[PDB]
């Protein structure tokens, strides 16, 4: 019946929205929380963080294991006396997630 | 067609506060000699009877300590001879506790005809709770009344939910003088609180 | 030289972080901004929204064309007198993005 | 090896405020009779000379109105006979304007020995701007000094950036009495502001 049409879509919805690692852009100078006079090129990095929804409030989406990754970005500082300098920064990369209890 | 027989094409399961801590999925079977497991998602988890604690009776359905399926969006029992399954049961985790209902201002409301009355009712509750407000006031004779219900963010992250209902009368009159009682209702539990609004010249 | 190794990774970084449509979970009862006594099952829907970074502040990532999508969710209300009722909600789905000037 | 000849394996391009509004990518060529285009990313955009406005001269490199490549992370010219390309030039969009430098408190700072002095310098600027602070105060003789620089969020979304530098002296002494001048520097442009801090018994 038409009920299967609704059921199909809704199970699919739960699947696509679950607590899992998701590719997101991270503003670099915000995680590092650098400075008033420091710019990054590129401004961001592509890394995987845990997102999605838990069915019970009191469970939130948290990573259970994390890799770290060293990416290389050109750092610009002002007043520009240089010189974009190749710097490396180590970003957290989540490899597993679970809806774990809040407290 | 199927060993499982249970109204609609989907059922509902409610995790209310323990004990027993165990919840029953009515996976009533047509046969007795069946090895039934409980499939929950998402993510996929399979649960197998470990008598005594997790069990499937052909007359009662599946029985599991509800903490194991609280995470889940939906569950269904699965029996195989060579794989049949039950109907999807939606998991609804349901809170009921209201910690406190507080009005603002709390005490001694003195007003003069024409003034604006603003009552803030606030209910604070445990998680997985929603609230319906029901007010009681002198002038049920309708005169410039306004009610707005809001979600305020406990987080914090505490372990709670905070709700706000706001009564508003633009030009209070002497008929409006009396007891104002805001009721907060969560599931079955209901807590009330009141203040006296005084109106004179 | 080793400079190609840094260049390769950095161009790749810009590519993965650009302003483009991205699959995200949307809390339903927040977009609809429903109520104190209204729960949705599932809590979320999978839909595409514009994310990524613009290289110049004063350009932000905005969609240039939007589809809308009707998804069906069971709405629960309290005090529970019902009855999860199958309701439909129409969610915006971005199909193109561009870093457009802020003002 | 290549028609293009330009120090490092990557170059830099700065979009400073117009006019000309046109920026020059030094894609100096070995030959004259080459059809060169400017490739920018991301996303991919190709730009072709439309003399006169967009043009490539074998002695000057590529010339484009900078609004067309401001969006870009990086650019490079591409010439083909049957496809060669230049080195990657990183696009840096660079603001310079400071609207106002304001201190807090602004006027009449009266203090007594031992008191805490807290100066808040705030610079408000156009977009694509970063600032370096440089303070000037009576006691360059170091005594319990502290400087913290912060980003405050204009947005709002306005069309600006707001920066905060905070001077702190825990136990002011009479040596510390005098002129305090906070300097904000963005690119080349620099704006200064001052207040008098008075210390007595
Ligand atoms: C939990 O309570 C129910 C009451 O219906 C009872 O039948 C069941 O045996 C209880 N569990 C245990 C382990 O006693
Ligand atoms: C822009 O100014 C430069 C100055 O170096 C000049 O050579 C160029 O011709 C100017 N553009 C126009 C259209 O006049
Ligand atoms: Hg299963
Ligand atoms: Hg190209």
């Amino acid at each position: 019946h038409y009920n299967t049409e609704i059921l199909k879509s809704i199970d699919n919805e739960w699947r696509k929205t679950q607590c899992m690692p998701r590719e997101v852009a991270i503003d670099v100078g915000k995680e590092f929380g650098v400075a008033t006079n420091t710019f990054f090129k590129p401004p961001c990095v592509s890394v995987y963080r845990c997102g999605g929804c838990c069915n019970s409030e009191g469970l939130q989406c948290m990573n259970t294991s994390t890799s770290y990754l060293s990416k290389t970005l050109f750092e610009i500082t002002v007043p520009l006396s240089q010189g974009p300098k190749p710097v490396t920064i180590s970003f957290a990369n989540h490899t597993s997630c679970r809806c774990m209890s809040k407290l | 067609r199927s060993p499982f027989i249970a109204s609609d094409q989907h059922g509902v399961v409610y995790i209310t506060e323990n004990k027993n801590k165990t919840v029953v999925i009515p996976c009533l079977g047509s046969i007795s000699n069946l090895n039934v497991s409980l499939c929950a998602r998402y993510p996929e988890k399979r649960f197998v009877p470990d008598g005594n604690r997790i069990s499937w009776d052909s007359k009662k359905g599946f029985t599991i300590p509800s903490y194991m399926i609280s995470y889940a969006g939906m569950v269904f029992c699965e029996a195989k001879i060579n794989s049949y399954q039950s109907i999807m049961y939606i998991v609804v985790v349901v809170g009921y506790r209201i910690y406190d209902v507080v009005l603002s201002p709390s005490h001694g409301i003195e007003l003069s005809v024409g003034e604006k009355l603003v009552l803030n009712c606030t209910a604070r509750t445990e998680l997985n709770v929603g609230i319906d407000f029901n007010w009681e006031y002198p002038s049920s004779k309708h005169q410039h009344k306004k009610l707005v219900n809001r979600d305020l963010k406990t987080q914090s992250g505490s372990e709670m939910k905070k709700f706000l209902s706001t009564l508003t009368i633009d030009g209070v009159t002497r008929s409006d003088q009396g007891l104002y009682t805001c009721a907060a209702s969560s599931g079955l539990m209901t807590k009330k609180n009141s203040t006296f609004v005084r109106v004179h010249e």
